[PDB]
């Protein structure tokens, strides 16, 4: 209103506008949807072709942080680029320092504390970033002791743990219908085509595999990037469940 | 008054006086009583610490602090902003000790505050201090007692007073000075340093308060500051209750 | 909205914190240089505004260097920082790989520089005053140049600057020649100061100073005949009424 | 009037003059008070006047004359804030020129290095200039008797004698007839107590007010001193002056 | 009073002005539980607790809270007033929105 | 007026300043969370939020120290700074002193941090009110922050939204509790009976719990879950 | 001049069995022809089924012990109570020690 | 608007304070460069005059940076100062370095780079300078050059920049030729200026003049700023006078 313009600074609410405006990019964003099973972390996402040009699986929305911890992405890709290097050596000094694999809840509170830095300057960790950043992450893994989870870093330095959480533009329906399908008792082959049901009701084109990209973390196959032929083949197989109903 | 000159603590207005400096005097005022009554022994320092809620521990929460050893004070006004002014005069005691290798003087100490209060009036990125501080104590020269005003002046006192209860507060301040030539004897001046607190206590009818009296003499305490506790704060709360009615 | 601050330039050009600080010049007293031949004379009135007020204790004249003196006309506490502010770079850039004074035409740019920093950093504002600077050096020969709060320099042979500006400039437009004495220079520069006030006017409270030819007197040290005396000599109230009387 | 700018010091007006600049000198009649200073013959003195409203007070621990350094005293006008603030960096000008030049700091060389400090605190715009006239006075090693007012700008001009206060002008007039109607520039009195009677009787004549021993407060420059005089000793000043 | 003539006040052609400030925390107090009496009383309302959060309120603006408190209190069911419902009432008589769910909330 | 608050190093006529104001308003606008304590025990009890109900909670409760721990109310940014800086003072006590930090210093330690930023420009109030327990030498102290950094030892106190239906059955109990000394089991109980007045179109689950115990021989430990549901 | 470390002797023992294992040490601490004192404890636990012994010259090593405990602690509050492995303070330990090189500890350690 | 920053933008992706920089460009005198295949000539001309003004003993708008490349001056002359003093130690720096000089490309270009900083970092002003570059390296030969208070660079055969910029590029393009010749190109300077000015005068007083030549002596280069009776004796000839 009037309140709004600093990131100090508050607001008879008593919220930090600021924090809360970055809440909204994450919706500008591409619908992107992971579940957790108990067989493994499917992460989705959707890529949009602006021309039938820019080439789909040189964008990059999944990538991969470590041997077993993944993430996913919504938002603005300027802000994923800061945001995800640090995980990436979160994971890498980890390893170096305990030899353990690092913890998925730890690997997301140091996400999650660089999002903190708002301020010019502050007592105790000195801030160094100017603004919030303006992404979201779907942070995915497996640790040995608590075994898979799946959690939601946000920009606003929360984490929520999930069973299954949708953000990007097409969140509002994914996780109303998420809400109507997630299960104990579901499996790995099962949760990959529960991605892509969801997935394409909340595409503005249609399902192909030029515009899908799901990944995997088991823990015998490690973190997995598909390919589109087995991305493809994926698709072939929701269409044929479909039409048996 | 007018618009602006408020706003920024070192924008002179047309009128001479830099009104941010003044709005803090203000904040001073809604503060609770504080009184220091000086001797010609001694000094006294005694507050009303009102009780707001009634599951609060009684005699737990103070308004007074200790300085090196000797030197008392107690504050008006926002509490917090009151703990970091006693907390910046321990620093430069505490470095007095080693250069020095002394106790400070009680001017000495007076000398180094007013210039504290004197740098946050000074930018544009600092914040006026809106609290004053009554401390005092016995040294070399006798006992002295000062009052620093949150504009950064201070002046030498027989009698000082800061609060909401402060003018019925000064009505009896004089009379202790008109009766009493030597300026009163330490003793006696506890007991009356109760009583002038339950008249203030008259202007804030509706809170419970607790009171909380404390000393520095030379004869009394061997010129060390302690709190004054057990039978001889019960006596001044007897005192007190009687001469009320 | 171009006016406040030194970052945003007009959309016709230029910046309104160096046009502000020049009114701000034009406020201060008349104060005057004459390019000789063998001179340079430079002038000012004083004023205190009550006479309790002593007058050697303001100095508006004051030699920068032992070959170069400066005057001013603007705001009174810019001036004593800024001379305290050159005399220093003086030594600095100068006196260490000279190890003596610069010439004039050096220094002018020193100072000039000092000005270009306090309109370089925005939050710190210019100076409030003009400099006229005249010294004299071994190459160039004497000279006169004028120092604005704006980080510029223009030589003279005559200008004049303060509140007498307009009508002291016509004047000695007219009155000036191409070769002058020392002597006739201080005549043409007492007189030009008396457009500006009359019935107040005398030697006492009128300081006028030359960068002339060596003084041996003012040297302090003798038997070293390869050092030349101050250029610069201060002129007293009565040698001043030697010369107003004489007109 | 006003816009921007009255809340900036770095940025100018169209007079050319900076408008809280001059504030400073609508802030030194805040606490209501009026100095005078003359010079003796080997002597200064300074005398301003001492606000004790209510007997909560104590009249030692009210005042605004200060000792700078062993030669040097000040009379403050002007609050308390920048009255400490500006002593203090007296205080410590004073202390320093000593070991870096050896001998003790003239008159003159300090009030010209608060001045050009002063100049300073308008410079910027994260400090501000102080809210005090700074009125020193010294009898200095080679000049003797010496008064430099110092004013918050970075204004420095000396005096046969000065006036500061909200009364000043009248002080100031009555000062101006006294010492053009002598012939001289000085009190011809040869003792630092004639010259400290005759300044109580001049600051009496121009406010028209009779004061008290606890509404005086005197400090005294002599040569390679500075004083200042309790309460007690000005009563034998007061008593010599109430009869003559 | 801006508004108002200056020609009827100049002068001492009517005398006294007297301003009615805000309500104090004091007056606030007061104000609220005098509506109180007028529909359901329970005494697990602390007044106290009310009069130190609102800032810049009128005793216009509290008798809108205390009939407000009611109209929750109603939609609900509750055919006895809370305190809680009253703490619900000082935001939605002012226009803006407590309802909405943050990022710690 | 409402235009002095803008920032934190101006003040307002009256004098407050509105950002701090601000901040407090924040704790009720978060979480609800009660402190209580006894002679020999001190108990925090908490309900813990969740987005939706495919989200598993948002922990509320921090183990500062194994004497040490504390509860949060407001703002999550806020509060993960704040504890992790009173973190590095309980180590640094143990460290260089040999000591178990006393809940007395300690608060004001807390009181001096938070004074840093309403002072300086920017920073910003912090933007959470805590409970901070302990047991040292002095026995139970409980402790009750708030963005001005005033800290007020009670013998139970609660914040948050809502939180006056706990601050009157405490009241009402007051001296109940404080009687109730050797058996943590009932602390947990007149708490869990504090924290239910308060709520209101929602009652406990196992997972709404996080029930925060130190004592006289016990270290701070965070329950959950199936050590909450002897009390749910 | 000054000498940064000297010695204070003593003799420790590890011993891996293969589902116990032992971590032993002497209580003698001497410097040069004194014997300082007959008891103190040199094996200390640091939790975590962990005992670490840290013998050669005493200053080095009762720090070098101290700084570890901290660890643990450290390690429990930001990685959400999980145990330490013996190998992964193992690896720990050797970024302790390598962390002064240019004036490093003088203690050889067992865990 | 979009005035009050000079790290922003505008909704049409133009900077308000750039083109007020710019602008500032045509308030001071004409200065003009016109590159001929046996010399160049710099010509400029004075935004300041009076019969008590010296300017008969002086230039300050034509500065050799070194000792091969040399500027001249349009724009204000506080911001000159600056950059003419960092653009002379760069040149310079080169020398030292490498021990030959700096070509004409890598200066303009390095001097550019300081001037666009101004503008992309902090709370400053951008400076506004335009400085017409005239050097000889061997590479290119004779390289005509001036910078923008934008802070680039293009080349040139002719070009004015300073005030009525316009009028005296159509007056320097209609008689221009590709030949040409060095004597034929400080005539032309001359021509130009007569129009463009606004003193119908124009005599010595108003004018300053270098040409920078590798026809001056053999295998060598001269950079030679005129004194002022060169000045006036060159324009009888012309016929100005």
């Amino acid at each position: 209103s009037e309140y709004d313009r600093g990131v100090s600074t508050f607001s008879p609410e008593g919220r930090l506008f600021q924090v809360e405006y970055s809440l909204e990019a994450i919706k500008l964003g591409s619908t992107a949807i992971g579940i957790a099973t108990k067989e493994g972390v499917v992460l989705g996402v959707e890529k949009r072709a602006t021309s039938p040009l820019l080439e789909s699986d040189s964008i990059e929305k999944i990538v991969e942080i470590d041997r077993h911890i993944g993430c996913a992405m919504s938002g603005l890709t300027a802000d994923a680029r800061s945001m995800i290097e640090h995980a990436r050596t979160a994971a890498v000094t980890h390893n170096l320092y305990y030899d353990e694999d690092i913890n998925v809840e730890s690997l997301t509170q140091s996400v999650c504390d660089l999002a903190l830095r708002f301020g010019e300057g502050a007592s105790g960790e000195e801030r160094l970033m100017s603004r919030p950043f303006g992404v979201a992450l779907l942070i995915a893994g497996h640790d040995a002791d608590d075994g898979y989870q799946l959690f939601h870093a946000e920009p606003s330095g929360t984490f929520y743990r999930y069973n299954a959480k949708a953000i990007g533009s097409g969140s509002e329906g994914a996780q109303a219908e998420l809400l109507n399908e997630w299960h104990s008792s579901l499996t790995l082959k099962e949760a990959e085509l529960l991605v892509l049901k969801i997935l394409k009701q909340v595409m503005e084109e249609k399902l192909d595999e030029n515009n899908a990209q799901l990944s995997c973390i088991t823990k015998q196959d490690g973190f997995k990037i598909y390919d589109n032929e087995k991305t493809a083949e994926l698709i072939k197989e929701l269409k044929e469940k479909e039409a048996a109903e | 008054i007018g618009t602006g000159y408020d706003l920024s603590n070192s924008v002179f207005s047309p009128d001479g006086r830099n009104f941010q400096v003044e709005y803090a005097v203000k904040a001073v005022e809604n503060g609770t009583t504080s009184i220091g009554i000086k001797c010609n022994d001694g000094v006294v320092f005694a507050v009303e610490k009102l009780i707001t809620s009634k599951l609060l521990v009684p005699q737990k929460n103070v308004k007074i602090q200790v300085v090196d050893r000797h030197i008392g004070c107690v504050y008006s006004g926002l509490i917090p902003d009151g703990r970091h002014l006693v907390n910046r005069g321990r620093e430069e005691a505490a470095s007095f000790k080693k250069l020095y290798k002394t106790p400070i003087p009680i001017p000495a100490f007076a000398d180094r505050l007013g210039q504290y209060v004197q740098a946050h009036t000074l930018y544009n990125s600092v914040r006026p201090f809106g609290v004053s501080t009554i401390f005092g104590g016995v040294d070399k020269n006798g006992a002295h007692l000062y009052m620093l005003e949150p504009s950064g002046s201070y002046w030498g006192y027989k009698g000082a007073a800061t609060g909401k209860g402060r003018q019925s507060a000064k009505a009896e301040l004089e009379k202790l000075v008109d009766h009493h030539p030597e300026g009163l004897s330490a003793r006696e001046a506890v007991k009356q340093a109760a009583k002038i607190i339950y008249l203030a206590h008259e202007d804030n009818k509706e809170k419970d308060f607790e009171l909380e009296i404390s000393w520095c003499s030379l004869s009394e305490t061997n010129g060390l500051h302690k709190f004054v506790k057990g039978d001889l704060l019960q006596e001044a709360i007897d005192f007190a209750q009687k001469e009320i009615n | 909205r171009y006016s406040f601050s030194l970052t945003t330039f007009s959309p016709s050009g230029k910046l309104g914190q160096i046009d502000y600080a020049l009114t701000a010049v034009k406020q201060g007293v008349t104060s005057l240089g004459i390019k000789a031949t063998n001179g340079v004379v430079i002038a000012t009135e004083k004023k205190s505004s009550s006479p309790l007020a002593m007058s050697e204790t303001l100095s508006k004249v004051s030699l920068l260097t032992p070959d170069i003196g400066a005057v001013y006309s603007g705001m009174g506490p810019d001036y004593r920082v800024l001379v305290d502010k050159s005399r220093k770079v003086a030594h600095t850039s100068y006196k260490r790989i000279y190890g003596e004074y610069p010439p004039t035409k050096l220094l002018v740019s020193e100072v000039a520089k000092i000005m270009q920093e306090a309109t370089q950093s925005g939050g710190v504002r210019p100076f409030g005053v003009s400099l006229l600077i005249a010294g004299h050096d071994e190459f160039n020969g004497f000279s006169l140049y004028q120092v604005d709060p704006s980080g510029s320099y223009f030589p003279w042979k005559a200008t004049a600057i303060g509140k007498g500006s307009v009508a002291a400039k016509t004047f000695l437009e007219k009155r000036w020649n191409d070769e002058l004495e020392l002597e006739d220079a201080i005549h043409i520069a007492l007189l030009t100061l008396k457009e500006s006030v009359e019935g107040e006017f005398n030697g006492d409270t009128i300081e006028l100073a030359i960068i002339g030819d060596e003084n041996p007197d003012l040297l302090g040290y003798t038997g070293i005949p390869t050092d030349k005396g101050p250029r610069f000599r201060k002129l007293t109230s009565q040698e001043i009424n030697d010369r107003l009387e004489a007109l | 009037s006003a816009a921007g700018y009255d809340r900036h010091i770095t940025i100018f007006s169209p007079e050319g003059r900076l408008y809280q600049v001059e504030y400073a000198f609508k802030a030194t009649n805040q606490t209501n008070i009026n100095s005078l200073a003359v010079r003796g013959k080997d002597c200064t003195v300074v005398i301003s006047q001492k606000k004790v409203p209510d007997k909560l007070l104590d009249p030692t621990t009210v005042s605004y004359i200060f000792c700078i350094s062993r030669t040097i005293g000040m009379v403050v006008n002007g609050p308390i804030p920048d009255a400490r603030n500006a002593a203090l960096r007296a205080k410590a000008e004073a202390a320093e020129f000593r070991y870096k030049y050896g001998y003790d700091m003239p008159c003159d060389v300090l009030a010209k290095r608060m001045a050009n400090l002063s100049q300073i605190y308008t410079q910027r715009a994260y400090m501000r200039p102080l809210g005090v006239i700074l009125t020193f006075v010294s009898v200095d090693e080679e000049l003797g008797p010496s008064i430099y007012k110092t004013d918050p700008a970075g204004y420095y001009v000396g005096y046969k004698a000065t006036a500061t206060g909200p009364k000043q002008q009248e002080i100031t007039t009555n000062l101006e007839n006294h010492f053009k109607k002598s012939k001289i520039d000085h009190i011809n009195e040869e003792s630092w107590e004639k010259v400290v009677e005759f300044a109580i009787t001049h600051m009496i004549d121009a406010l028209g007010t009779e004061f008290s021993k606890n509404d005086l407060e005197v400090g005294v420059a002599t040569k390679d001193k500075f004083f200042t005089l309790s309460a007690e000793n000005i009563e034998e000043r007061l008593v010599a002056i109430a009869e003559q | 009073v801006d508004v108002l003539d200056p020609a009827l006040l100049r002068s001492g052609r009517l005398d006294r002005k007297i301003e009615f400030p805000l309500p104090s925390e004091d007056s606030r107090a007061q104000i609220l539980q005098i509506h109180s009496r007028k529909m359901t009383t329970d005494d697990d309302i602390n007044w106290q607790e009310l009069a130190r959060s609102t800032d810049e309120f009128n005793g216009a603006q509290l008798k809108a809270v205390t009939v407000e408190a009611g109209m929750i209190a109603l939609r609900n069911g509750q055919s006895s007033v809370k305190h809680e419902d009253f703490v619900e009432g000082i935001s939605e008589v002012q226009a803006r929105k407590s309802k909405s769910v943050s990022f710690y909330a | 007026r409402n235009n002095y608050d803008g920032d934190t190093v101006t003040f307002s006529p009256t004098g407050r300043l509105f950002q701090v104001e601000y901040a407090l308003e924040a704790i009720k606008q978060g979480s609800v969370t009660v402190g209580l304590r006894s002679n020999t025990h001190a108990v925090l009890v908490a309900l813990k939020r969740n987005a939706d109900e495919l989200s598993s909670y948002q922990k509320k409760i921090i183990k500062c120290d194994e004497h040490m721990g504390l509860s949060l109310a407001g703002l999550a940014p806020d509060a993960r700074v704040l504890s992790n800086y009173l973190r590095q003072q309980c180590n640094y006590s143990s460290l260089v002193f040999n000591r178990k930090l006393a809940v007395e210093r300690a608060g004001h330690l807390l009181c001096d941090k938070a004074q840093k930023n309403t002072q300086s420009y920017g920073g910003r109030p912090y933007g959470v009110g805590l409970l901070i327990i302990g047991y040292d030498k002095s026995g139970a102290h409980l402790l009750e922050f708030q963005p001005s950094g005033n800290v007020t030892e009670l013998y139970g106190t609660a914040i948050g939204a809502r939180s006056q239906g706990a601050k009157t059955y405490l009241e009402r109990t007051l001296d109940t509790f404080i009687k109730i000394d050797g058996n943590p089991d009932e602390l947990i109980k007149a708490g869990v009976e504090a924290i239910s007045q308060s709520l209101r179109d929602e009652s406990l689950t196992v997972d709404n719990l996080s029930i925060a115990i130190v004592g006289k021989d016990t270290p701070f430990t965070i329950y959950d879950g199936e050590a909450v549901a002897k009390y749910i | 001049q000054f000498n940064p470390y000297g010695d204070n002797g003593g003799t420790i023992l590890g011993i891996a069995g293969e589902d116990f294992a032992v971590l032993a040490g002497d209580t003698r601490n001497i410097t040069d022809y004194s014997i300082n004192s007959r008891y103190e404890p040199k094996v200390f636990d640091c939790g975590d089924n962990i005992v670490m012994s840290a013998n050669g010259f005493a200053a080095d090593g009762d720090a070098l012990v101290k700084r570890f405990k901290n660890s643990v602690k450290w390690y429990h509050f930001d990685h959400n109570d999980k145990k330490l492995s013996i190998n992964s303070a193992a690896r720990n330990i050797q970024h302790l020690l390598y962390g002064k090189r240019f004036f490093p500890y003088y203690v050889h350690t067992i865990i | 608007r979009y005035d009050s920053r000079t790290t922003i933008f505008s909704p049409e992706g133009r900077l308000y304070q750039v083109e007020y920089a710019l602008e500032s460009i045509s308030h001071a005198g004409t200065a003009i460069g016109i590159m001929a295949s046996d010399g160049i000539v710099l010509a400029a001309e004075r935004k300041v005059t009076s019969t008590l003004l010296e300017q008969d003993t002086s230039t300050e708008k034509l500065y050799k940076l070194n000792d091969k490349i040399a500027v001249a001056v349009a724009g204000l002359t506080a911001d000159a100062e600056i950059l003419i003093n960092t653009a002379r130690i760069h040149a310079q720096n080169y020398l030292k370095t490498y021990n030959e000089d700096i070509p004409v490309e890598i200066l303009v270009r390095r001097l550019s780079d300081i001037k666009q900083g101004y503008t992309q970092h902090g709370g400053l002003r951008p400076f506004g300078v335009s400085f017409i570059y005239a050097g000889y390296d061997d590479r290119y030969g004779y390289q005509l050059y001036t910078s923008n208070p934008s802070g680039n660079y293009t080349g040139w055969k002719a070009i004015s920049v300073g005030a009525n910029t316009s009028a005296a590029q159509t007056l320097l393009q209609m008689d221009y030729k590709d030949d040409m010749k060095v004597d034929d190109a400080i005539e032309l300077a001359l021509k130009t200026l007569s129009k463009t000015t606004d003193s119908s005068a124009l005599t010595y007083d108003r004018l300053e003049f270098a040409t920078i030549r590798k026809g001056a002596n053999d295998g060598e280069v001269y950079q030679k700023i005129f004194k002022p009776q060169e000045i006036k004796d060159i324009l009888v000839k012309t016929g100005i006078t």
